[PDB]
């Protein structure tokens, strides 16, 4: 059993820059017989996964010069001289060495640089339609924002909630480079009924304090 | 070209079994490793199972005893015999030719969707979203739509019918109660909403479904 651990998980740059992905091995994928069989292969959304280099430094017929891989034992590295628009998505190292099972690496996806942004945020109300079946959700989106990392609080009366709430996140947008969140918190209407104030706080860099979007049930 | 034609997947229940299959096209699998991979919900590529020439069967543990892989060399075709089916074997699978020497995947097939579960034909509820109490007078105004309870994924969502495609974001479904749900929102300029109409179509193929949910204030 042979863990792959690259690093980093998520790498931006810039169109025209170069990158460089790493990946460990827990022991050496020297092979009895001399041979390192160590890949990377490229998986696009929606796509399935494309052979981009073999045995740690071999580029499979078809691919740009632009890749290459080194290293040995148990460090590998995939070099981009410079990073096209075509080259974004998830890659992956794998190794072959000792078998059976071949094993994966978690991946790291490329992405795109971009100015910092703060999040758009905006609170709704569980709907009156929702509401006659018993269920109330109360949703909040995080839109726009970047860098990708963000920390979501939902606030019931002022206090904690942490039950019931369920987030979804965009990928990275094609158009400006921006990330989105969506989050729900999901009570009965008994629950819902029972407090007024229910609150949405966003943690992101662009802020030293927490984004705040609020509203009080018995005002709609 | 030189492809794998892959077999359509399906909706099990746990316990339930099913088949997938791949069909060479240009080229012959004597020689080379046939094999199984998936990608999981949570987006982790996995070898599932490989076979050369017909004598040489390996299994990732976790399937052993459930699941099959066989090939028929004369018609040149790769089959999964799935078995004994679990949630955790909800996933995307692919076959895929590898060299036997280098011990690398060059030819793919497509992905094919295979989910386990008890869930039954569910139609989404559609909620819309509309602003709170104060928050109709900025420069823009965010709108939403709750799509929530459904199966089998998936489910097609536009905004006045497509025609309002900027300002757009629709996230990914995550499970709830056995059951998909989805949101989507979508921002335009204050003076637009509520003088002009703004709707969220939703369609679900599975329960041919058609639900059409207008946002209005208050």
């Amino acid at each position: 059993e042979v863990v792959m651990t690259q690093s980093p998980l998520s790498l931006p740059v810039s169109l025209g820059d170069q990158a460089s992905i790493s990946c460990r091995s827990s022991q050496s994928l020297v092979h009895s017989n001399g041979n390192t069989y160590l890949h990377w292969y490229l998986q696009k959304p929606g796509q399935s996964p494309k052979l981009l280099i073999y045995k740690v430094s071999n580029r499979f017929s078809g691919v740009p010069d632009r890749f290459s891989g080194s290293g040995s034992g148990t460090d590998f590295t995939l070099k981009i001289s410079r990073v096209e628009a075509e080259d974004l998505g998830v890659y992956f190292c794998s190794q072959s060495t000792h078998v059976p099972p071949l094993t994966f690496g978690a991946g790291t996806k490329l992405e795109l640089k971009r100015a910092d942004a703060a999040p758009t945020v905006s609170i709704f109300p569980p709907s009156s339609e929702q509401l006659t079946s018993g269920g109330a959700s109360v949703v909040c989106f995080l839109n726009n924002f970047y860098p990708k990392d963000i920390n979501v609080k939902w606030k019931i009366d002022g206090s904690e909630r942490q039950n019931g709430v369920l987030n979804s996140w965009t990928d990275q947008d094609s158009k400006d480079s921006t990330y989105s969140m969506s989050s729900t918190l999901t009570l009965t209407k008994d629950e819902y009924e029972r407090h007024n104030s229910y609150t949405c706080e966003a943690t992101h860099k662009t802020s030293t304090s927490p984004i705040v979007k609020s509203f009080n049930r018995n005002e709609c | 070209e030189v492809k794998l034609v892959e077999s359509r997947g399906g909706l099990v229940k746990p316990g339930g079994s099913l088949q997938l299959s791949c069909a060479a096209s240009g080229f012959t699998f004597s020689g080379y490793a046939m094999s199984w991979f998936r990608l999981t919900p949570e987006k982790r590529l996995e070898w599932v199972a490989s076979i050369y020439n017909g004598f040489r069967i390996h299994y990732l543990d976790s399937v052993k005893g459930r699941f099959t892989i066989s090939s028929d060399y004369a018609r040149n075709i790769l089959y999964l015999q799935m078995s004994t089916l679990r949630s955790e074997d909800t996933a995307m699978y692919y076959c895929s030719r590898g060299d036997a020497y280098s011990r690398y995947f060059d030819v793919w097939g497509a992905g094919t969707t295979v989910t386990v579960s008890a869930a039954k034909t569910t139609a989404p509820s559609v909620y819309p979203l509309a602003p709170v109490c104060g928050d109709t007078t900025g420069s823009s105004v965010t709108l939403g739509c709750l799509v929530k309870g459904y199966f089998p994924e998936p489910v097609t969502l536009t905004w006045n019918s497509g025609s309002l495609s900027s300002g757009v974001h629709t996230f990914p479904a995550v499970l709830q109660s056995d059951l998909y749900t989805l949101s989507s929102s979508v921002t335009v300029t204050s003076s637009t909403w509520p003088s002009q109409s703004i709707t969220c179509n939703v369609a679900h193929p599975a329960s041919s479904t058609k639900v059409d949910k207008k946002i209005e204030p208050r």
